[PDB]
């Protein structure tokens, strides 16, 4: 039981470091989803006049 | 405690509710910084749209 539950919290711990990466990847995507917004919204402006 | 010395579950706990109140701290930080309710969107997405 003490090795299950050792490969348990190895694992779970690994798990932790793997979603904080996928975290950094949402928000590095999204900061470049916010600049293409912006372009769009000028681009807009600009056809409007 | 006075049992053991290979962990300290006090320890534990408290890392883990100083963890939780950082996210917090983080987030007002940020908020007071950037002057906005809605920030990068990793709150309600209805207002940011």
């Amino acid at each position: 039981i003490a090795n299950r539950f050792t490969s348990n919290i190895k694992g779970l711990t690994q798990a932790a470091r793997n979603a904080n990466d996928g975290i950094s990847v949402a928000q590095t995507t999204e900061g470049a989803l916010s600049e293409i917004n912006n372009n769009l919204q000028r681009i807009r402006e600009l056809t409007v006049q | 405690m006075a049992q053991v010395i290979n962990t300290n579950s006090l320890s534990l706990i408290t890392q883990n509710n100083i963890n939780k109140n950082q996210s917090a701290l983080s987030s007002s930080i940020e908020r007071l910084s950037s002057g906005l309710r809605i920030n990068s969107a990793k709150d309600d997405a209805a207002g940011q749209a």
